[PDB]
């Protein structure tokens, strides 16, 4: 086989001759060390390789070997509560193996276990014409989750012979007779990163995701297969965000990039999620997690494989029939290794430096995620939404990356250091953030409730917006030189704020919040607005109301801390509130 | 007749580079035929003795040099025109994907076209009536307009786009718009909602699609536009129909026109776009209007972001210089609540002198949209006046034109996307508000008017 | 087989180009001997076929090209270990400087050095009583954490950074810290200040100082900080010690940065700093933390001068997205005589969650927490309109904000330079700090500790 020869190394960028035969966004082992590198550009028989490990201590005249194929992935049974590197690398076995606690270079170790036995479940009968996507059987990887074998795309056929035992992902389970002729099949089958997973049609976002935030799923809602953008300042809460929805969202699987960031906060994640059990199945955090893992001071090219991977992931349980959530933390340092190789090719900017197919990059990764049908006779239903955190420099997200990002996405949770400085968390500012699902949620939330939920939204939005307005007056003239009924705006506005958006993660009971728990909620306190609003119309001044209502405010200030299984307390205070104001 | 050629010298992004070939031609159509047996195309970008540099649409990803061939087709990229385009929808490079027959062209056409003679053009006299007041009225739509609309990430700029072409008709016999969608790397979603929209009125029957999303390759976007516009002045030149071009997005355009601009190091002009930004849009948005002793026409309503909301920014500052005026929609009214978020202060139209008046629209077109506009101007600055300091520095004058200026975009700019005004009843709106101001503040009205109108 | 080469190509200011060459690595370190004796050290920056590019750390002057020697060493640039490096002071590349006995180094490490597997790591949670209770109670300080303090010219950062390495230890516990001291591209006055109260506290005696001063090569300066820590995981990971890394200037190293980086003729990022500035400044604060298996632990404190009073500022601003939280201190507080002038808004800890509740005080004081933050933020918005204007809205709820800030900075915030207070100590004063507020004001969710202390 053509073996070819490095002849320049500069940072991430190598390049080497004698590789006629080679093609592009093919892998390639490169060097004495054999690390891993993909080739990106070719000039005749020399190829530019962009290499996913540390290149120092390498040079020309050392060997490269293409692979023949792209940046895979390994897709089969025990993929589930793996802590993968940015090209898939088990960093668990990679500890074993390299018997080291720190990451070394040039050793391959498969993405999986070979050598595992799984129970495999055949659930189709022999003689029946199959193609891609069609299940042939499961595995039960989880408790929960069924890994449901597949038909891999490019093969059409009938099943010859099939059936149930104890396999391996190597053994042949079933076997398909075809035009080409016969083909066995296995668990487990390999997808190229940088090529979407075939599907039959992308489907309209209409269905809201439980994050248990209730700033987010009442005035910012998300749809399972949707597409979220964090962007704000240092020390905001974007991460925060992420690991809150990656363990309270109502999805099936979750799949959490950590894209250059810090490795106490994948270390912290892998740690905590497999203690983190869910009461009514059983099952932990961990057991419908993949983790991804290439932090600031790993390999920068490794950041962008880190993004491809994880998104094939997504889209392998994607085609199961399976909700999936994919959380990259954070895309800005995916960015920066595009810089990073382009100016190592010579190439041309650009703005702030970044690759001017930057745009074209991110726009193809959020198009790779929504709500489909995925390929089979059954057109089973599957969808990945997609959470993305972006850092802009001193929190100006006029930047490319974040700008190129609100033009794709139809969710933007702006976060506000000023609001962080106050501790208010989650920092999102509920004035400048939107989401363009907020209408068809609305009629969602009205359907599913029966209730006027969506007039609630609008109403405790014109609120908060009406406060500003009224925030301006305070500071030009006294605060006493307003009528009762804005007086009366702002204190509902407090509580608006301060009772229901304010939402500590590291409270038991407030890390989460339901859908039913988050109606009576707000409910509690319009139901004080109204309440109050009328008490005025009949006489009654603004400060005897307010005195006469410490109490029952207090209760309204602690709803959020009132247990799931007890909801009752909550429902109870908008009978209080009637008759207390009544008493007034 | 012409040959392929295995002399592929470097494949690097979106560019080719090929060797010792003879007889290749500038702006030429290639096709690229890989080892898997896979076809991608495109289009030379400069050749120079046996070499030539092409651009390949669909990318470059995944091919082996040593394996695959080139050919050179003797031709610049064409379009297949027919009357059967109609009610069918194509992607990027103008290729079915509908599921439907191949079209049986009647001929083909260089995407490019050609540019019309200002002497055989025909002025465009014909007002439209989209039914929008911020447009009718203030800044007026006229048949054969290149009039864009210069919007912002999140704001409703495809439901402004859908409502026109939905409810656009001129006042005479014809009522018959052909709708030529082109989407440019726009997302799913925003792609349906054109859709499911042309669907439910019908609109699909009677239009041509062009559609390139944003999981399509970046360098087809280039090709896009051309394509459709050349559809658009087929039906329009050669069978008589009068066409209405609806394009998205604009800035999705002047990206990928840069990715090839820095891929061949060129040098950049003003934020890394190309010094040739402006002439290459010029030779899509100039492409409208009418000709003389023929029947049907060209209206382009193109559709651009501006980034980070700037108009300065150069695609939608260039495209200011090219078009003849522009729709804006800002952050402001979109959060007030404002339906469509129009600003007309921003905003033009440069055909509406010759397009209203008497006998078209009424006598009192122009002087009410000139007495409306600076009105509300002043009422703006009155408003700010009223921010930055106290409502008691404000004039019993300045609280009657800021409260003019609130009433205009609650009841007269804010009418909502899917009811359509009359040009009489807009006019009518108009001296309703006239009404607020004093008599003597009219200073943009005769007395003829003044005395015949409230 | 020692390798040298002894014709030079072609010198490009900084840069120079030799020929002929074979088996030499990138990042390889080099050394120059000039004609007079001097010998300068150089790195390997790029290599294609027989050829190298090197950039000498000292500068091209004088430098001839036929009568000159470069020797390849074989190895990137190291640092020599030992057991003796404790008490002594070295240079920027690792060099005694103290004039003391020179060690022979058990072994050279790449100051590089390794990533820690996070599944290897082991996540910081025990509490270091640093004795100032700005830090100790809102921006608690944990063994691992990478805790930067951001300053301004002129405010006393070096006091606060002497100060926590007096009294900073964890509780009941015998662990000491050994301090690892980094000064960076310092003048002689500066770095003697260091000497000076490092030998009067008889500090020195139990730690290792790197010192890189002002008019040092800027490659120097760049290498200060992994020759620091290389020592520190050194030190820690293989002798199994507690290790306290200090470094200041970090301004200094990112201006280095910019300088090597226009001399390699890179194209400048935001505000003409290098892209890399993250990913680079990362390198240095990740190599912080604990490991499974592993006895001791590696603690960074980095120190720097916020330009122009900005924390927008590229330096500060990347360092606040990669450590885990930072102290800022502010001429508003200094200039009423605050030391440290620390302002707890701006500051944070992302490690605090397990560090208290732990080692202290299982809520007694934890819980306090998150109230004197949002206290004295409306404490602060009170304070800023009564002052300049009149009587507060409420001399029980907005001007009772008033009296629990300048007592509580100018005694809460105050300590002393060379002053140490206990936790204990300081939950004794903070409940006491809280002068005067009534019960009515704490809104917490506790009764409990509101009447076992005032
Ligand atoms: N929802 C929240 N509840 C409580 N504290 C929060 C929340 N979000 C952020 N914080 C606090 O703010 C800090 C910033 O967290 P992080 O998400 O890491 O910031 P970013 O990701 O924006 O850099 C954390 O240390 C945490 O203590
Ligand atoms: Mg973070």
């Amino acid at each position: 086989m053509q073996i070819g020869k490095i002849i320049k190394v500069s940072g991430p960028l190598v390049m080497a001759e004698n590789m006629s035969e080679a093609c592009i966004q093919d892998m390639c082992l490169v060097g004495d060390l054999g690390v891993i590198g993909e080739i990106i550009e070719m000039r005749q028989d020399v190829a530019s390789i962009q290499v996913y490990e540390e290149t120092s201590g390498i040079g020309p005249g050392e060997p490269v070997r293409s692979t023949g194929e792209a940046l895979s992935v390994e897709l089969g049974p025990g993929i589930i509560s793996q802590m993968f590197d940015g090209i898939q690398r088990p960093l668990d076995t990679f500890m074993e193996v390299t018997q080291s606690n720190f990451l070394g270079r040039g050793v391959q170790l498969p993405a999986l276990d070979h050598e595992k036995q799984w129970w495999f479940e055949a659930t189709i009968e022999e003689g029946t014409e199959v193609s891609a996507g069609d299940i042939i059987g499961y595995v039960d990887e989880t408790k929960i989750i069924q890994h449901k074998i597949m038909v891999p795309n490019g093969i059409k056929g009938t099943v010859q012979k099939i059936e149930s035992g104890s396999f391996t992902i190597d053994d042949p389970i079933c076997v398909i007779e075809t035009e080409q002729g016969l083909k066995e099949l296995t668990m487990m089958q390999k997808w190229p990163v940088r090529r979407g997973r075939p599907i039959k049609q992308k489907l309209n976002p209409d269905v809201p995701m439980i994050t248990g935030q209730r700033v987010i799923d009442t005035f910012f809602p998300v749809t399972k297969g949707g597409a979220a953008a964090v962007p704000g300042p240092f020390g905001a809460g974007k991460t925060v965000v992420q690991h809150q929805i990656a363990k309270w969202s109502d999805v099936d699987l979750v799949v959490y990039v950590g894209c250059g960031e810090r490795g106490n906060e994948m270390t912290d994640v892998v740690n905590e999620f497999p203690e983190l059990i869910d009461p009514n199945t059983g099952e932990s955090l961990m057991e419908r997690t993949v983790l991804i893992a290439n932090t600031s001071n790993m390999p920068v090219a490794a950041r962008e494989a880190s993004i491809y991977t994880g998104i094939t992931i997504a889209e392998y349980f994607r085609d199961m029939g399976y909700d999936v959530a994919i959380m990259a933390d954070s895309t800005s340092r995916w960015a920066e290794a595009l810089r990073e190789m382009s100016g190592r090719l010579e190439e041309m900017p650009g703005d702030e430096g970044y690759p001017a197919y930057l745009g074209s990059r991110l726009a193809e990764y959020y198009e790779r995620s929504g709500r489909v049908i995925a390929l089979g006779s059954d057109q089973r239903e599957g969808s990945i939404t997609a959470i993305s955190a972006v850092s802009p420099s001193g929190g100006d997200i006029s930047e490319p990356v974040t700008q190129n990002t609100l033009r794709v996405v139809k969710v933007f949770w702006g976060l506000d250091s000023s609001l962080a400085q106050k501790r208010h968390f989650p920092s999102i500012n509920w004035i400048q953030s939107y989401s363009l699902y907020s209408t068809e949620v609305g009629r969602y939330m009205d359907q599913i409730l029966q209730q006027d939920w969506s007039d609630m939204v609008t109403e405790g939005m014109r609120i908060l917006q009406e406060e500003e307005q009224l925030n301006e007056i305070v500071r030009l003239v006294g605060i006493d030189s307003l009528s009762d009924n804005d007086r009366l705006t702002l204190e509902v506005a407090k509580s608006i704020r301060e009772d229901y958006l304010q939402q500590n993660a590291f409270d038991d009971v407030d890390t989460f919040t339901s859908r039913e728990k988050q109606f009576n909620m707000l409910k509690v306190i319009l139901t004080f607005g109204k309440e109050a609003r009328k008490a005025l119309s009949l006489g009654a001044y603004f400060n005897e109301i307010m005195e006469g209502t410490v109490a029952v405010r207090e209760r309204i200030s602690r709803s959020k801390y009132i247990p799931e299984e007890e909801l009752a307390k909550i429902s109870s205070i908008n009978e209080e509130i009637k008759e207390t104001i009544q008493l007034i | 007749m012409i040959k392929e050629y295995r002399t592929i010298k470097e494949v690097v992004g979106p560019l080719m580079a090929v060797e010792k070939v003879s007889g290749v031609k500038y702006e030429e159509l290639i096709e690229v035929r890989m080892q898997n047996g896979e076809i991608r195309r495109g289009q030379v970008l400069e050749v120079q003795e046996d070499k030539a540099m092409v651009q390949i649409f669909e990318g470059t990803s995944g091919i082996c040099l040593k394996n695959s061939s080139v050919r050179f087709l003797g031709h610049p990229l064409q379009l297949g025109v027919s009357e059967d385009m109609i009610g069918r929808v194509f992607d990027g490079l103008g290729r079915p994907k509908d599921n439907g027959p191949e079209i049986l062209p009647e001929k083909y056409l260089d995407i490019n076209g050609e540019v019309i003679n200002p002497i055989a053009r025909d002025y465009p006299d014909e007002f439209i009536q989209t039914g929008i007041s911020a447009i009718d009225h203030l800044n007026t739509l006229v048949r054969g307009q290149k009039l864009p609309v210069f919007s912002g990430s999140g704001l409703p700029h495809k439901e402004l786009a859908a409502q026109i072409a939905r409810q656009a008709t001129v006042l005479d016999s014809s009522d018959d718009f052909a709708v030529v969608f082109a989407a440019i790397g726009i997302t799913f979603e925003e792609a349906e909602f054109f859709m499911e929209d042309f669907r439910q009125t019908g609109a699909i029957d009677r239009s041509v699609m062009f559609m390139n999303l944003a999981n399509d390759p970046a360098i087809e976007r280039i090709a896009t536009p051309r394509m459709a516009l050349t559809a658009a002045e087929y039906l329009a030149y050669e069978k008589g129909m009068h066409v209405l071009v609806i394009m998205t997005d604009m800035t999705n355009y002047a990206e990928a026109l840069r990715e090839i601009s820095a891929a061949r190091r060129e040098v950049p002009g003003r934020r890394g776009y190309p010094g040739y930004l402006y002439t290459n849009l010029a030779t899509l948005f100039e492409r409208a209007g009418r000709i003389r002793g023929l029947k049907g026409s060209v209206t382009q309503i193109p559709i651009l972001t501006m980034p980070e909301d700037d108009k300065t920014h150069p695609i939608p500052d260039l495209t200011g210089y090219i078009t003849e005026g522009q729709i804006i929609l800002t952050r402001e009214l979109y959060k007030s609540g404002i339906q469509p978020p129009i600003d007309v202060l921003p905003s033009l139209s440069r055909l509406k002198d010759k397009g209203t008046g008497a006998g078209k629209t009424r006598e009192d077109h122009a002087a009410t949209m000139n007495q409306l506009f600076a009105a509300y101007a002043q009422g703006k600055q009155a408003k700010e006046l009223a921010v930055v300091l106290g409502e008691s520095a404000l004039s019993d004058i300045d609280k009657i034109y800021a409260k003019f200026a609130e009433r205009f975009e609650n009841e007269y700019v804010n009418q909502g996307f899917y009811t359509n005004r009359t040009i009489t009843e807009t006019l009518d709106l108009g001296w309703e508000l006239l009404a607020m101001l004093p008599r003597t503040e009219l200073k943009r009205i005769k007395d003829d008017l003044l005395d015949k109108y409230l």
